[PDB]
């Protein structure tokens, strides 16, 4: 039974929340805030990503170079990432270096630059970054998924933004774009590890008080998207390996099928060829995948929005004459969810979610993810004991209801890069999304 | 014909062969086909199509 997660307000509305660990010497603390590229609009899209490079070139006191030596003299580290629709800011350190990491983060959110000659200088770098992604698969697939799922709307958009944007993005609009969205109302203050909650809530009231709130407050995780079935083919034939990946529109963070989805994509499950333990796992899609080679890897997934999700399969594969059986037999086990799902499927599951859900999080980076994401979502840090309440109420007979009002014969998002000559046509593909026998 | 005119041994005969025959071009309407599928259908333009096919 970990400890409890402590939370306190500040008056602006600023959010404190900290789960302490007497075990450990190193702490997390960070701002996780909810505003991502998806606050951003068609002409500014970009600028979320390019204030967090200008985050850590300097503010009104310590420059780029005192910046740099300050945090090396810290001892830790401080990281930061952007995404659709969170922003998170922080820094591990040693269990006494809090008061300095707290006071380095307030300053770099409230007080950075964003110098002319800043904004020039990092203009460049990431016109840079927008070739270089082009390597990392996985990312390119998933955002043409999220492109084209979305088809002309905020979620479609990437995170880095058009290069038209990079170079007219000014410090006017940096400056306006976290004006608006870094407000205290949108915030929270975490930590975790070797941390005292009401020191954190001291160190809060000294550097984050003087933070703007927004005029009309809405809850923490507050958010229409309209998914579009069709595809994406980036077929490149020196490539030795397939990248593809099927999604339908899923579920919400505060879906009341946000568990059922997790079931269901629990029994599809992961696998990965390199991993030894992966040829016994009891899934049949990694039974059949694994006997007959189809793929080096497949891992499905559930991701949630405030207001969508896409719930789907990514999938790896040298076997390029057989990527038809692959994409076929991944889809006939999605149509046994709404067929086929027994007790025996769901049970099973739903035992190894349980432990699963727990043990993400070993570490105090996991940790203090965690109380972030749950409390900019959810607007609260939900108990283990409701959590595990949530999945024993997940039946077979929820799980095959949501099946078929959510996959079965329903429209998917396909994007497929590299040796994909054998993927079939989109109707072939989504003719898979039901059984003619049933 | 089977005799020295169009008759009843000729008329016997062509029942036999015209019953027959469609079954040989059933046979030979499936060997062109066959032979077809060494290079595929050709296609209007007259270009390759092993750069864009459909089931
Ligand atoms: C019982 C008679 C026949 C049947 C059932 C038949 C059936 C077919 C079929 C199904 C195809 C493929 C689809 C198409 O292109 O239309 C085809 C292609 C072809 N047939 Fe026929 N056929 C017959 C008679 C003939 C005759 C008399 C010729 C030539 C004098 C011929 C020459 C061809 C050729 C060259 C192709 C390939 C055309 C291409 O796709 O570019 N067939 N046939």
């Amino acid at each position: 039974v970990s400890p409890k997660t402590r939370t306190s307000n500040l008056k602006n509305g600023l959010t404190i929340a900290s789960e302490s660990n007497p075990l450990v010497q190193t702490a997390t603390v960070g701002v996780w805030i909810d505003a991502g590229s998806r606050n951003e609009n068609a002409y500014n899209n970009g600028t979320a990503h390019f204030f967090e490079h200008l985050a850590f070139k300097g503010t009104d006191k310590r420059s780029q170079h005192q910046l740099e030596l300050d945090i090396e003299n810290m001892g830790g580290h401080l990281n930061a990432y952007t995404s659709r629709e969170s922003t998170v800011y922080y820094a591990k350190s040693f269990k006494d270096d809090v008061p300095k990491s707290v006071e380095i983060l307030a300053d770099i959110l409230q007080h950075s630059k964003l110098a002319e000659s800043a904004i020039d200088r990092e203009r460049e770098v990431i016109t840079r970054e927008l070739e270089e992604v082009n390597k990392q698969y996985e990312e390119v697939v998933f955002d043409h998924l999220h492109a084209t799922a979305f088809m002309n709307q905020p979620l479609g958009r990437t995170i880095l933004g058009p290069r038209e944007n990079i170079q007219t993005i000014t410090n006017t609009e940096l400056r306006k774009f976290i004006t608006e969205n870094y407000t205290a109302d949108r915030m929270v203050l975490v930590g975790a590890g070797a941390v005292d909650h009401d020191a954190l809530v001291e160190l809060a009231e000294k550097y984050f008080s003087h933070l703007p709130s927004s005029q009309s407050p809405v809850p923490l995780g507050t958010p229409i998207p309209n998914f579009v079935g069709s595809e994406v083919r980036l077929r490149d034939d020196t490539m030795p390996v397939a990248h593809i990946a099927i999604a339908v529109e899923g579920v919400s963070w505060t879906s009341e099928d946000y568990y059922t989805a997790l079931v269901a994509q629990a029994i599809i499950g992961n696998y990965d060829r390199a991993v030894g333990t992966s040829r016994h796992q009891g899934s049949r899609l990694s039974n059949i995948v694994s006997e007959n080679n189809l793929a080096n890897s497949f891992q499905s997934f559930s991701t949630s929005y405030s207001d969508t999700g896409l719930w789907g399969i990514y999938l790896t594969s040298e076997n390029t004459t057989q990527i038809d059986d692959l994409v076929h037999f991944t889809l006939k086990e999605w149509n046994r969810l709404s067929t086929s799902v027994s007790n025996l499927q769901v049970e099973r599951a739903k035992s190894q979610l349980k432990a699963g859900l727990l043990l993400s999080l070993d570490g105090t980076t996991y940790v203090a993810e965690d109380i972030g994401r749950q409390l900019t979502t959810l607007g609260r840090r939900v108990t283990p004991a409701e959590v595990e309440a949530k999945l024993e109420a997940v039946t077979e007979h929820d799980v095959r209801a949501w099946a078929q009002k959510t996959l079965y014969d329903k429209d998917i998002a396909l994007v497929g890069l590299g040796p994909i000559e054998g993927l079939y046509d989109y109707n072939r593909i989504r003719n898979d999304m039901s059984m003619m026998r049933w | 014909w089977g005799g020295f005119s169009v008759g009843n041994p000729t008329l016997q005969r062509f029942f036999a062969l015209h019953y027959l025959m469609p079954f040989v071009l059933a046979v030979f309407a499936l060997l062109h086909l066959i032979a077809l599928h060494t290079a595929g259908s050709s296609n209007p333009l007259g270009i390759t199509s092993n750069v864009d096919k459909l089931s």
